[PDB]
C-alpha cells in the first residue's frame, strides 16, 4: 500500500516532501503510460458547491481517463443542496454512502476538512475551498515546472503580479520551499506585495529572495516565470490600470530571457498575457493546465489503489 | 491531619481547587468550562481577596478532577492561576497552567467565511507563544489570528 | 423473464406484495454480491426536470454500479425543454428513441404516467412527480426496515411530524399495510394529521394504530421510528415553531427505547433531528439513504434485465 | 445580635441572599442577569441540601440589594427560592418571587420572524397565569406563546 | 388636541371604542368636504420595505388629497436598503429626522412598533407588518360597514374562507367586539377555521357566535358578507380546488339576501367572488376599498392636526 | 443674482472658500427659518442611475420642503433607460428639456460633469458619480462641524477607517484644507492609508497631520471623530475581522474625550459604532445625516433662486 492510499489530499502543506515526489513520479509515469481500466469499477463523486469548470474538466476528465465513473453537480442554485437550511456535514454523509471518493470544491475556507470528519474511509480531494488549500492546482505546477526544468531545486522562480490574494502563488511558494538552493523574484505593487508570513517562513529557511518593481530587472536569469491573475475589484479601476504598468507581459519583454525559461499562469489570463507572447517558445500556461490531468490522475491513482507500479 | 474549620473561605474535602483567578474570569470560565453541569458539589467565590495586590475569583468543586490538558486550557484565561487538588481533606497535588498547543471546543473563528460557523463541528486552534501575543490557528480555515482578535467576538 | 421486466413502475400501489418482495430480494443479494457490468452496454436517461440532487445522485450512482451509461439533466432554467410550447409527450417521444430507460422526476401529478404513454417498450422509472408517488423512496424505506428489523411484519411503527403532506409517509403506511400484524403510532400536530382516507384503510383491514401527542408515549414499544419533514410554510413561523414542540427528536428522548429501535427520516433533516442523535445506536438516515443504492440497483436491473439470478 | 459563625454556609455581612434554588437554575440566574458583573463580593454555593429534598442552588451579593420587580423576575425560574436580604449582619427583609406582569432582557422570541432578533432592542413579553401553563405574549410581534416553548430555545 | 395628535397607530388592538369612533367620524366628514391643504407644508414619509401598490397607491394619495407632500420608496430591489447590516433601527433613525410622519409596510412582525422606539416625535403609522396589525384595513372596513349599515352594533355579520390566516378578519372580529350585540357567522374549511382564541375571545363577551358548512344557511339573515382571501400555498393544489366549493360566491347564491346585505372584500379577489356579482346592489369591495382614502385621509389628519372641526 | 445662481455644482473642489461660506450660510437660514414657498412652481428631476435610498430621500425631501414638485427614478431594472445604445448624453439632453434642475447620481465617475454639456442652462447638482466628487455629502458634514465646533478653522479631525477607499473622507480633507490651522489625525490598517496625494496637499499648506495605529492615542485632544464605512470586499474576511481591531467605536473609547467633541459618520453604520455609543453625548451621526436636509436645500435655493435672503 502506497505512503497516500485511502488518504484525503487537504492541504498543500499537509504534504512531506516525500509525498510530492511521490505524486510527481506517478503523474509522469502515467503520462508515460496510460493506464485506462485502473479505476475501472470505481465511482467518483465530483461536487462543485462553487462553479469551476476548468477545473472541473479537469478532474472529471482525469477520472474517464482512468476508467472511473462519475456522478456531481456544478451548484449555483442548479440543485437542491443550496436549500439553506440543511448542513455541509450532513451531504457528506449521504454522498459519501453513494461513492469511492469525493472531489469537491467550495466557497468557504475548511470546506473539505470537515467534510473528512463526516466521510468515513471514504476520502475526500479539495479541489478548492475558497480562499485556501487548491492541492492538485500546486502539484500541476510543481510538476510542469519539474518537467520543463528537469528538478525543483536551485531554480531561479518570479511571481509577478497580485502576490497578496494569490494563493496559488502562496501554495507554490511554500512548495518550492521544501527543495533546496531556489531564489526567488517577487514582482508585484506595494498594495498586492508577498504576504510577510511568506517572507518570514523563507528567511527561516535561509532561502534567498528579493523584491522588484518590473520584469526587466530579473528576466536574464529567471528559469520560470509564474504570472498571476490580477482582479480588478481587489483595487480601484484607476488604481488598477494605473499599476498595471509592466505588470503584464509582452513577447517585448522576452528579448533576453533564458532559453529554458517558462512563462506559467493559473489559466484565467486576460490583461496579463499578451498573446503575442502565445507563439514564443516560452509560452508553457496552456501546456501548464494540460498537465493537471496527469497530476489529478496520479493523486486518484494513488488514492483509489493500494500498489500502482510503472 | 486534623479537624480545624475556618470561615472566611470554604474548605470542604474531597475536590478540585482553582485558586489565583483574575478578576471576571471566574465566571467564563464558569460558562465556557461547563463547569456546573453537574451533580457535585460547588462552592464558588467571586471578589474574594488573596495574597497578591488587588481581587480575584475562587472555584471548587467536590468530588471531581482535572487533567493535565484541562488544567492547561486555563492557561489563556487564567495564566498565575494555581490548581490544588484534594483528598485526604488535604492537598494531594498541585500544578499551574501551562500553555497548551491546541485548544477546542471554546474559541470562536474570527473569520465569518469558515466553514466551522454554520457546522456541528468543535471549533480548534493551534497555539504559538511570540513577543506580546499568542497566535492562533484555525482547524478548518487555516486562517492564523492574534489571541487578542479571537478573543474579541 | 422476471415479473417486473420492462414493466413501468410509477405507483407504489402498482406493485403487488410478490413484486416488492423480488425488489427486496434483489437489492440484498445486489448489496451482498456486486454487478458491475450486469448493464454494460445500456444507456439511461436521468430526466430530472424538477431538481433533486439527493435523489439523482442516489439513481445516477445506481446506474453507474451496475455498469449502465447516464445522459441527462437536472432541468430549472439549466436547459431548453423549458420553452413551455413544448409537450412534455414530445419530449418523451424524443427521449425514448434515444435510451434503453427513463428515470425522471417531475413537479407535476402524472408526469410519468403520461411519459408511459410517449415512450414506446422503452420503461418509464418515476423519480417523483411532486405530491403522488415516490416509488424507489418507499422501496429503500422498506428495504431498510427489512433489513434493520429482519421482517416487514408484526412491527410497530412510530411516524412523527407532518403526516398530511407527508407522502413519503403515506406510502410507507399504505406499503407496510400489504403486510400483516403491524401496528401504528401516529404522532403529530392536529393541523398536521394523518389524512382520514388512510385511516379508513388502516380499519378495512383491521390493522391497529392510535394517535399520540408525543413520543414519550409510545417510545418504549416502537421497532421502527420515522421522523418526517415539517416545512414551515405549511403553517405560520409562529405556528411552527409553537408546536415544534416534542415533534422533535433529542437523545434524551432515547433512554428507553428498544435496543433494536431504529430512527429513519427522509433525508432532508434539521429542526428535526438534533445531531446528538447521530451518535446514538438507534441513528440510521444515513444507513437509509445509503440503501437507496440498492433498491434503485435491484429495480433497474430487473426492469432492464431478463432474468437476474442471485 | 453577636459574633459567631459557620463553614457549611458562608454568611458573611451586608448583602441580598438567594436561597433555594431548583437544581441548574442558579448558573442559569447568574447569567441570565449579569449578576457577577460587579466589584461588590459574590459567594455562591451550587448543589447545598436545604429545608426540602432536591439538591438546591445558593447565591448571596454583598452589599446589593434587589428591588421587588427583580426579585419578582426569578418567579419563572426559581418559583420557591428566598431572597432574604441583610444588614446589621443580620436579616433586615425578606420576600418571595412573584410572577410579573412584564419580562424584558432575557427571554427569546420563539417567531423566527419577529422583528426584535436582528434589531437593537430589549426583548419583552406580557405574562398571564393559566391552567398547567404561562402565556408570553412578545411586545413586539405580538404573538403568544407557552412559557414551555419560550424556553426552549 | 384630539387624542389621537402625535400618536403612533400600530396595533387595532391599542385603539379604544372613543378612538375608533373619532376616527370614523372625521372620515365621514373628510369625505362630505375635502380639506385639500389641511397637510400643506407636510412632508410624508411612505416606506414600503414590502411591496403592496394598492395599500400603497391609496395611502399615497390620502397624503396629496390633503395637501400633505410624500417621499418614499418600495423596496424589493428598488433601493438600496436591503443592504445587510444596517438595522431598522437606524433606517428609522435617519429618514425620522426628514420627515413629519412616517407610514410604512414591512414582512416582519412587530416592525412599526420598533420604529416607534426610534422615531422621535415623528409619528409612526403601520401600514402592516406581515401578518399582524393592519390597522387602517380594519378601519376602513369599519367605516364601510357603518356607512352601509348605519351602525357597527347589532349585525348579523358573516366571515367566509381563510379564517386561520386571514389577519384581516382577526382584527376585524375583534373590533366589532367592541361594540355591542353583533352576531358573527363563520364559514371556513375545518383546515382553514376561526382561531380558538378569537372565540374564547367572544365567549368572554358572551357575544353570539356559530359555525356553518356553506353561506346558504345563514344567506337570509346576514347584514355583511365579509368575503375573504384563500391562498393556494395554505393547502395542496387538490386540497383547495376540493374544498373551494361553496366557499365561493356567485349570483345564484344571492337569491335570498337582505336588501342592505354588502358583500365586502379585502381587495385581492379572484376565485372568490364571480364577476357576475360585481352588477348585484349587494356587491360593495370596490366602494369598501374606495373607504381606504377617508379612513386613512382620517388618520393623518388626527395624527398631524392638533385640532380638526367638521 | 447669488455667486451660485443657475451654477452647477459637479466637484466640491470647484468651490471656493466663499462659495461653501455661502452655503452654510443659507442653510442655517433656512434652518432657522422655513421657506415652503421658495421654489413653488418649480419642478426638478431626480434621477438615481444607481439607487441610494438614504440620499435619494433626503434630496428629494429637501425639494419639496422648499415647496418644489420632483419627477424622476432610481435606475436598476426600475426604469427602460439602461437598454444600451442610448447615451447619457441624450438622456440628458431630453430630460434637460422637460425640469428645471437636474439632481443625479450615477456609477461612473464624471456622469454629472458630462451632463453639464447636454442640459442646457439647466443645472445639474451631482449627487455623487460613483467615488468621484459627493458635493452635497461634503457640504453636510461641513455644516455638521461648523454647527457643533461653531467654526472650521483651529479644529482637531480624526479620520477613522478606510481611508484609502474612503471618498467622504478625501473630500472632507481638502474642504477643511481651505480653512486655516487644522490639526488632522489619521487612523488606519496601512493597506487602507490616506493616499499619499493627500498627504502631498497638506504639505503644500503647512498643515499638521499624523498618523496613528488607533483612536486611543487621540481621543484626549479631537474635536471631530470622523467614522469611515469598511466594506469587507477592500480586503480579504480574515483580513478583515483581524484588522478590524480598535477601528470600531465602543462607548468604553469615549472615557477622556473633550466635552465638545462629536462623532460622525457617512450614514451606513455597522461594524463600526457599537450602538452603546447612540446614548452618549458625542453620537452625532444621525444629527448630521438630519443635517443633510438643510445643506441640500441651500443648494438648490441658491442654484434656483436669484436673490435669497434670510
Ligand atoms: N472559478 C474558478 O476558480 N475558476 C474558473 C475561472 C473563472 O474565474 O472564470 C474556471 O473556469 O476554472
Ligand atoms: N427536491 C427534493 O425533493 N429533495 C432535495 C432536498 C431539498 O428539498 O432541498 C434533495 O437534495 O434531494
Ligand atoms: N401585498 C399586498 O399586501 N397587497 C397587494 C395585493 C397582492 O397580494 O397581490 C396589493 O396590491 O395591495
Ligand atoms: N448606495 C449608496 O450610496 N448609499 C446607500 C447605503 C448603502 O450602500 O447601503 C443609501 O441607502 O444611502
Ligand atoms: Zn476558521
Ligand atoms: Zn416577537
Amino acid at each position: 500500500a502506497n505512503p497516500l492510499y485511502q488518504k484525503h489530499i487537504i492541504s498543500i502543506n499537509d504534504l512531506s516532501r516525500d509525498d510530492l515526489n511521490l505524486v510527481l513520479a506517478t503523474a509522469a509515469k502515467l503520462k508515460a503510460n496510460p493506464q485506462p481500466e485502473l479505476l475501472k469499477h470505481k465511482v467518483i463523486a465530483s461536487c462543485f458547491f462553487e462553479a469551476s469548470t476548468r477545473t472541473r474538466l479537469s478532474f472529471e476528465t482525469s477520472m474517464h481517463r482512468l476508467g472511473a465513473s462519475v456522478v456531481g453537480f456544478s451548484d449555483s442554485a442548479n440543485t437542491s443542496l443550496g436549500k439553506k437550511g440543511e448542513t455541509l456535514a450532513d451531504t457528506i454523509s449521504v454522498i459519501s454512502t453513494y461513492v469511492d471518493a469525493i472531489v469537491m470544491r467550495h466557497p468557504q475556507e475548511g470546506a473539505a476538512r470537515l467534510a473528512t470528519e463526516f466521510s468515513g474511509n471514504v476520502p475526500v480531494l479539495n479541489a478548492g475551498d475558497g480562499s485556501n488549500q487548491h492541492p492538485t492546482q500546486t502539484l500541476l505546477d510543481l510538476f510542469t515546472i519539474q518537467e520543463t526544468q528537469g528538478r525543483l531545486d536551485n531554480l531561479h522562480v518570479a511571481m509577478v503580479g497580485d502576490l497578496k490574494y494569490g494563493r496559488t502563488v502562496h501554495s507554490l511558494t511554500q512548495a518550492l520551499a521544501k527543495f533546496d538552493g531556489n531564489r526567488f523574484y517577487f514582482i508585484a505593487p506595494d498594495a498586492l506585495a508577498m504576504p510577510q508570513y511568506i517572507l518570514d517562513m523563507l528567511d527561516e529557511k535561509g532561502i534567498a529572495w528579493s523584491l522588484h518593481s518590473s520584469i526587466e530587472e530579473v528576466m536574464a536569469e529567471v528559469d520560470i516565470l509564474y504570472m498571476t491573475r490580477v482582479q480588478k475589484e481587489r483595487l480601484d479601476p484607476s488604481e488598477y490600470a494605473n499599476v498595471k504598468a509592466q505588470f503584464v507581459l509582452r513577447a517585448s519583454d522576452l528579448h533576453n530571457a533564458k532559453a529554458n525559461m517558462k512563462v506559467l499562469h493559473p489559466l484565467p489570463r486576460v490583461d496579463e498575457i499578451a498573446t503575442d507572447v502565445d507563439k514564443t517558445p516560452h509560452a508553457w500556461y496552456f501546456q501548464q493546465a494540460g498537465n493537471g490531468i496527469f497530476a489529478r490522475q496520479a493523486l486518484l491513482a494513488l488514492v483509489l489503489n493500494r500498489d500502482l507500479v510503472l | 491531619m486534623t479537624h480545624d474549620n475556618k470561615l472566611q473561605v470554604e474548605a470542604i474535602k474531597r475536590g478540585t481547587v482553582i485558586d489565583h483567578i483574575p478578576a471576571q474570569i471566574g465566571f467564563k470560565l464558569l460558562s465556557l468550562f461547563k463547569l456546573t453541569e453537574t451533580d457535585q458539589r460547588i462552592t464558588i467565590g467571586l471578589n474574594l481577596p488573596s495574597g497578591e495586590m488587588g481581587r480575584k475569583d475562587l472555584i471548587k468543586i467536590e468530588n471531581t478532577f482535572l487533567s493535565e490538558d484541562q488544567v492547561d486550557q486555563l492557561a489563556l484565561y487564567a495564566p498565575q492561576a494555581t490548581v490544588n487538588r484534594i483528598d485526604n481533606y488535604e492537598v494531594v497535588g498541585k500544578s499551574r497552567p501551562s500553555l497548551p498547543e491546541r485548544i477546542d471546543n471554546v474559541l470562536v473563528c474570527p473569520n465569518s467565511n469558515c466553514i466551522s460557523h454554520a457546522e456541528p463541528v468543535s471549533s480548534s486552534f493551534a497555539v504559538r507563544k511570540r513577543a506580546n501575543d499568542i497566535a492562533l490557528k484555525c482547524k478548518y480555515c487555516e486562517k492564523e489570528f492574534s489571541h487578542n482578535v479571537v478573543l474579541a467576538n
